[PDB]
């Protein structure tokens, strides 16, 4: 009943409970990496109608 | 002291600065074996065929592979990579060598005179 | 324990079930999604026409109801106690696949179609028998993964 | 399970019977929804040519109909013990009928979707149209033969 | 596309290596039953209670910020909108209501098992069925609150406009929640015949 | 379209909102029938605009005070959401105000072949096409600083290599010729950044617009043209659009046609616009098409495009209020119902 | 123009090889690799350095 | 290396204890990224409103209080002989809190950035906007609640 | 079973035949798209041309006949406990046929819309247009040959 | 290599220690870069406040510190003969701490960025800034606390 | 079946054969599509000119005949007791004249396209046009010489 | 097979001499292609250029000729009974003319285009693009040496 | 045991590396720099010889790799210890990659400077000096590569 020697289930436990955290953690880090600034609200425009 | 904050980089740019020198002496080398063995391969693939046979026909073969092994030597060699390692040679003094001694920049001194120049065009 | 019915045939099985429900939920909610956004998007023109051109929400709820009945009448014949043959386990699953992609097809569909034969619906009235006929169309394409689905789960229990 | 008909055989004719389904399933969703999006974005123009761009659906629809003989077919064809060579030839059929009828989905979607447009556009066009979609058809009915051949080849001499 | 590049590539991969393996002879070794019947069931089990509830309230926050960006959006010309919307909020939580239950009803099915027991059937039973029954309600409510959301932004814009808008639209996310509620039925009856790992 | 919340939710929302603010039909009916100018304000306070106008006399009001607030009022709500928008957004927007400024420089560049005055036109210069160097931009006095000045440091850059000498344009003329060819190129560059970087159905509900924008240019190019044989068609196939249901097959004969009678046939060629030319004028036709395409882009729900649906129909909204301020003011009611509502 | 120095190097540079080659000279025959057959490769590139030398007299001929 | 308690046991509860708060920080980050992008968009122009904005960046630090507390009871509860249940329970705990404080942060983020933007111009937008941050960080009070009752069950009947 | 015929061999020969019609449907469905996408701009203008420029789509057809004949000729030559050289030659054949046919009507397709486009305007261009359509033909007719000499390599001289 | 002390354990200390130096200092030098495009945006303007709008820069470096000290940390306990338990630990603390640390990065550089551009034009908004980003801060601390925690829990009672 | 010679060398064989025609048929489909193009959208202004430019569709041709000859040489080498060493030659091969032709049809697709619009307007770029691609398909020609070399090794004093 | 000649060990030496050719044409197509079009739309206004910017076209050609040289003398050396030794190095040798010239090839055929267009106007930039040329084609001649130097270490000295 | 059949795998694929993602980085280097140069040099031709030092000394990135391929090469054996090819390899990569980045470098700086130069002239040392810094990049890939596989066959057994 020995499974291959180097993959063991044991390994593979390990290593598919890291390939799902290491999934929601690339989610996680597009998610975040995708964050923009409002800039327009911060910047001071010379637009004379604008103020 | 005041400029101390000079000295302290001057002296860090120094040290830093010479290992990098010591270390970029090494691409004389590197050029001397780019140069010696491209040599090699060229003369191994335009000469060593040139011969072929020896046949009538290698009488042509061998004329044609010298006027191209000669076209290469000049045009590849000693245009591509001889002005490559002048100008690494140069890249020498812009810095290993200017970098320890040069203190800065100076006015140059161009005097009011005349040179002929555009005798027909501008 | 007899070779032709391993200990891990519940996993497969089970992995139909999941499949099923989930991605027949899937194709229902981009459906219902997609038309609510043509309904809200007549609703400021022509209200009126909001309570007659909701039927592609009912159709992806009964896309929803499809996949529901196929996970349930999956769910019923498993038990630890109960034998189990590896090839029930991959009937189920192959049920799950068949329910869960089509209808997730026909969830896609239906909702293309209702969101632009609803949003062309506010410009004239008479699209809305042609939009029900797509949809009836798209609908009965998701039927089919439903009977191959019953007939799979018939043949696999047996 | 005997080594001509091991316990994990009918996990390939699972997967063909079910691909069969999925992807002409796949490929009649795509043909439809574009050619309700033509037909839809077109009537508004000439409503009274709805009932004559409806064809394409229908022949969007009959891919579908191909996926489900096809699987009800393998369905038939299943079982416990049956044969590994059974189980990858069914499996050749279900992917080969869905293939072909997700190839002849998103063809008759994209020429019914111009083909929709052309119609209000010019009415005798409907005739090269129609055609036009039969040949695009017949792909599906062609991945229907090779799926149907395989099948019945499947069972005949496996022991 | 890198990424794609990378997921072809470990397509061909996976691929070549089952090809090597079956041309050796040796394509038995990889037996995915083995590897299922070797891990221990609470991997499974538990795995399904934290995805469960996990992706119940992914979906459940999903569609809360589709719905409240919109509702506030709509809100600042038409602030009376928010009281009568706030249901549109009840029916994108209610998900994670339903992820909740069915995650502290999993936790139950949660026991030790002996030394022999550990692989038995009703352990690997369980451990299987709390796994995909977890799975099940997760994503199921997750693709709920996305269409709840969803539906509930655009009830929100049309109840800017006015509020037969709304009381017409309610239904759509009413059926947007049932797929929630479908979810919940199915899961929970699909890990009611598992019983625990004792 | 469910990952356009994360980032303009709000502003989808808040465009919306605006939009539930466009005068409906019974609106400009109401509008329609006012005897005088100050009682159009006072019916016209009842709307959203409310007390915007009220700053003023009402002997001082004047239709060129009414297009000049209404239009302001539009610029703050405009620049408002803008200062609110967040990247491939706010790059959008950018983009809908390079529309503009592509005008604004061109009506720089004049004053600048004849320096004859500076100031009155940025006075005149409207904000919606505003950038920050402009104020720079105005001081230049010679035409190629001018040049340099608006080929660097401006989001004109790509237009003016794409197509431009430093001294090429003295000899062009700005209105023919240098404004035509700044949208053309405008057209394409916008039509490119649309299908690159915008999420469906954004995508078809900008690319149909954006593709009517440049069927518009184009027709208006086609009959502009015959009067002014100077214009070899070899040029006007440069300054023909590139984009839109005319190019590939109409465009080429719109450009080589000489008459109206050949822009005729090769205009009814394509469907949307048989007897769009024949009966009527075409700014009328044209603009009733733009609200019939706005309408759609408001049909849409989670899509990007509603900004600029609301932008044109917004514009196409105080532009009817301002024929209909001139159709009283002027007394000139009997062509008081060209307005075209939609809402 | 061009093949006049070109040519001019070339015979040189080939009798000088034809020299080598004709006296048995180890770095470049001797080895099994190496061609062997001195005398043939020889007269070869004698013929060669004959004919730059004819290309030397045409083009020179121009001037 | 006990059948019961592998040696890599530990494994679980190691990376459940750091993922509970990897990912409640994560969300956390985002949601006052977010809100402080929002608030610095709403008060330049009205800085009275400062005081008053603040609160989702309060509510994205209680998302990291529940990753803490999570990842403090882990901790607590984390041993070297400990067999593979306990390890599990604990890596099943550390992912339900992390993944719903992600989400709820998420929330948290994107909900008060659009309602400081609306409350920049209606002012009693702030019912509605404290109401449905509440609604949102109920969310990551589930997580932590879900991994609370885990690992007060982990030491239940442990080897 | 035996070494050189062993149970997983009509894997591939299953696969050969779903994949010589599966991607030879591909082409022939991307051709047929194209060329009625081109047929239904051009031929709304000039309507008495939709018998002439209907070839392109005639001969993506024919691709799906070398298709369809290839397959039916490996599911034909298929077998349970065939030789596993006759599973490898087959799927080889297969995919032979199937790739170019989908290169040929990705070709047919291209030529075929830019030649209806361009035969709109100028009449004489049709032969030039057929004449290229030809070659791309031509190209899924080296891969039916090819296709043909693996399968008659297949049969003889096998144990 | 006993079995609860495998000569691969240090692995995962060293890539623990690595990680947490690692990825913390991913999130300083975003956060560091994002802050200093918002200095060298504003205060080319407003040069007054180049000394004053730094402290994003400042606890952007204490990221960066708490990795520096948690890594420093971990290698007082990592060794060869150590149990694959707490390499496992010091990897999780390792991953811990660092991806809370890049998780306070970004939302440091956004916040920062943000605050910079506002406070160019609103001096009220930088006790604003200030509270945001200790808010920021305090994330990458609790991260800090965890790492702690585990680090503390990786020496005591091992084999 | 022995070492040298073992069941699954066949397939590398058959891949190699299949390959050969694969990749040469994209790379010509690829070819003759945007020659065609180029001529089918130059072309309508000047029929003259059609006869003369469609000189890229022959080369593409030329390049399908050369993974054509390749292919017929490998299946006459085929078998199922064939040397491995025989399988991985013209495996290496058939890749080899494949791909090149692929990029020797891809180079020409590009020439011939540019060079038709160009050569409307000017007549003499015709000169240009030939001799640039004699030296893209040399690039097949090339990858034909290499599969030769293959080919004509592989069943020499082979075991 | 013994240890140090495995029957697998052709393979990479198979592999190499193939991915030379594939390589090096892969890159001359690309050179040649974007030469193409820059000569093409260059000296359409200026055609008695067209004899002298043609250079780069016979530069990627001579790429072509480095790649088959490299897998012509690779090809000589593959042996049926060769040590694995030799197959890894011809394969290293394969890679590294191959990717290098792949390399060359898109520098020369970027620099070749956008030179061509620049001596339209300029004709004295002529000598530049030469000498930049030469400096790309160096890069290749690189990848030659490399390669034929490993092809002559691959059988000397070897078991 | 030490030396296993595929040792020699690891110095090949070493050997192989170090020039082809060397070349990799000084074609983009000339790639960059020569349409830079051939952009600029259109408006003021006279100026192209100076204007080539781009090119050059990207060129010196393939030739880095070059000479460590051929001073790795000359340590490959059949009998090579495992750790004599992973030392090539891991030299093979740190020249290779490094050489990659220093010719992404010199190439957007070359091009960048190019384009300065075309208006005035004194950005010429400045771009020297950056592209300098940019080039010891692949100066420090060498050493990294020069002393591994010095270490290479110190003490192998």
């Amino acid at each position: 009943d020995i499974l291959s020697s180097i993959w063991t289930e044991g390994l593979l436990m390990c290593l598919i409970v890291s390939a799902l955290l290491l999934f929601i953690l690339i989610v996680a880090l597009s998610w975040i990496s995708n964050l923009d600034i409002t800039y327009g609200a911060l910047e001071k425009s010379t637009n004379p109608i604008k103020k | 002291g005041d400029i101390m904050i000079h000295q302290v980089i001057h002296t860090i740019e120094f040290c830093l600065n010479c290992v990098s020198h010591t270390a970029s002496y090494l691409r004389l080398w590197a050029l001397s074996l780019a140069h010696a063995q491209l040599s090699s391969v060229l003369w191994t693939m335009t000469i060593q065929i040139a011969f072929g046979f020896r046949g009538f026909v290698g009488v042509f073969m061998t004329v044609a592979l010298f006027a191209m092994w000669f076209a290469l030597t000049c045009a590849v060699l000693v245009l591509m990579e001889g002005t490559s390692a002048m100008l690494h040679s140069l890249r020498l003094h812009w810095v290993e060598s200017m970098s320890k001694f040069f203190v800065g920049e100076g006015l140059p001194y161009e005097p009011f005179a005349f040179e002929y120049k555009d005798m027909e065009v501008a | 324990s007899n070779i032709y019915a391993p200990l891990y045939a519940p996993f497969f099985g089970f992995a139909g079930c999941a499949a099923a429900m989930v991605l027949s939920c899937l194709g229902a909610a981009i459906g219902t999604a997609k038309s609510g956004i043509g309904i809200a998007g007549i609703g400021t023109f022509k209200p009126e026409l909001i309570m007659k051109s909701l039927i592609p929400v009912v159709m992806s709820g009964i896309l929803a109801i499809y996949g529901l009945v196929v996970a349930v009448l999956i769910a019923g014949n498993l038990s630890p106690t109960e034998d189990y043959t590896l090839f029930n386990g991959f009937m189920h699953l192959s049920c799950g696949l068949c329910v869960g992609f089509a209808c997730l097809s026909s969830g896609y569909a239906i909702g293309m179609v209702g969101d632009v034969g609803v949003r062309k619906y506010m410009h004239q009235p008479r699209l809305f028998v042609g939009i029900v006929l797509i949809l009836i169309f798209s609908e009965v394409l998701g039927l089919y993964g439903m009977i191959v689905a019953l007939i799979l789960n018939t043949r696999g229990s047996e | 399970m005997t080594e001509l008909c091991p316990v994990y055989a009918p996990f390939f004719g699972a997967i063909g019977c079910a691909s069969a389904i999925i992807f002409t399933s796949l490929g009649a969703a795509y043909g439809t929804a574009k050619s309700g999006v033509g037909i839809c974005a077109t009537c508004v123009l000439r409503p009274d040519l709805l009932f004559k761009n409806i064809v394409p659906v229908i022949m969007a629809g009959i891919i579908a109909i191909y996926g489900l003989v096809v699987s009800v077919l393998v369905c038939y064809s299943l079982g416990q013990k049956q044969a590994l060579y059974t189980g990858f030839i069914q499996l050749g059929a279900g992917l080969s009928v869905g293939l072909s009828g997700l190839a002849a989905g998103f063809a008759i979607g994209i020429v019914g979707d111009a083909g929709v447009r052309g119609s209000s556009q010019q009415p005798r066009l409907f005739v090269g149209m129609i055609l036009i979609l039969i040949f695009a058809e017949v792909l599906g009915l062609y991945g229907l033969i090779v799926a149907l051949l395989l099948n019945s080849r499947a069972t005949q001499d496996v022991v | 596309s890198f990424s794609h590049f990378l997921y072809y590539l470990v397509l061909i991969v996976v691929i070549v290596y089952g090809l090597y393996k079956l041309f050796t002879g040796h394509g038995s070794d990889i037996n995915f039953g083995k590897f299922l019947l070797r891990t221990s069931p609470y991997m499974w089990a538990n795995l399904g209670i934290a995805l469960c509830v996990g992706l119940s309230v992914v979906g459940a926050a999903w569609g809360i910020f589709i719905t409240g960006s919109s509702m506030i959006g709509a809100g600042v010309r038409a602030p009376r909108i928010t009281t009568k919307n706030l249901i549109s909020i009840i029916f994108c939580e209610v998900v994670a209501i339903y992820g909740l239950i069915i995650a502290i009803v999993f936790s139950s099915k949660l026991t030790v098992a002996t030394a022999e027991n550990m692989y038995s059937k009703s352990n690997l039973y369980t451990g299987y069925s709390l796994f995909w029954a977890g799975i099940t309600v997760g994503a199921s409510n997750l693709i709920c609150g996305i269409a709840v959301g969803i539906t509930g932004a655009t009830a929100a814009i049309s109840d800017a406009a006015d509020s037969a808008l709304f009381v017409k639209i309610l239904v759509i996310e009413i059926f947007g929640s049932i797929l929630g509620l479908l979810g919940l039925i199915v899961g929970l009856l699909m890990a009611g015949k598992a019983s625990e790992f004792q | 379209g469910v990952y356009f919340n994360i980032d303009n939710g709000f502003i989808e929302g808040v465009v919306r909102g605006y939009r539930n603010g466009l005068l409906s039909n019974n609106q400009y009916i109401n509008l329609t029938q006012c005897d005088t100018l100050e009682d159009l304000k006072l019916q016209l306070s009842s709307t959203d605009y409310g007390n915007f106008l009220s700053s003023v006399s009402s002997e001082s009001l004047t239709t060129s005070l009414i297009q000049e607030y209404a239009s302001s009022k539009l610029y703050h709500e405009f620049n408002y959401i803008r200062d609110q928008s967040s990247g491939s957004t706010r790059k959008f927007m950018d983009y809908i105000t390079y529309g503009y400024m592509i005008d604004n420089v061109a009506l720089m560049i004049t004053g600048t072949i004849h320096d004859r005055d500076k100031g009155e036109i940025l006075q005149r210069c409207h904000p919606l096409g505003w950038f920050d160097t402009l104020p720079t931009l105005s001081v230049a006095t010679d035409l190629e600083s001018l040049y340099e000045t608006v080929l660097v440091d401006t989001p004109l850059a790509p237009y003016f290599k794409n197509c431009f000498d430093t001294a090429e344009e003295l000899d062009d003329m700005n209105i023919e010729i240098i404004r035509n060819k700044l949208y053309k190129a405008y057209l394409e560059d916008f039509y490119n950044f649309v299908t690159e970087e915008i999420p469906e159905p954004a995508k078809e509900c900008m690319q149909t617009l954006l593709g009517f924008e440049a069927d518009r240019r184009s027709i208006n190019i086609a009959l502009n043209s015959l009067q002014s044989s100077d214009i070899d068609p070899d040029l006007k196939s440069d300054l023909l659009p590139n984009i839109g249901k005319l190019y590939p097959l109409a465009t080429f004969h719109l450009a080589q046609a000489q008459d109206f009678e050949g822009v005729r046939a090769a205009l009814a060629n394509v469907y949307e616009y048989r007897g769009f030319l024949e009966t009527g004028n075409l700014e009328d036709h044209f603009y009733q098409l733009e609200m019939e395409l706005c309408r759609d882009a408001f049909t849409q729900q989670f899509a990007i495009s509603t900004v600029w649906a609301w932008m044109k129909s917004k514009e196409q909204e105080v532009r009817n209020i301002t024929w209909i301020a001139e159709c009283i003011a002027q007394n000139q009611r009997e062509r008081i119902n060209n307005y075209i509502s939609v809402y | 123009w061009c093949c006049t120095v070109l040519s001019a190097f070339g015979v040189v540079i080939l009798s000088v090889i034809a020299h080598l080659f004709n006296t048995n000279h180890e770095s470049f025959v001797g080895s099994i690799n190496d061609p062997e057959d001195g005398p043939a490769v020889a007269h070869t590139v004698y013929l060669a350095a004959l004919v730059y030398l004819v290309f030397f007299v045409f083009c020179g001929f121009q001037v």
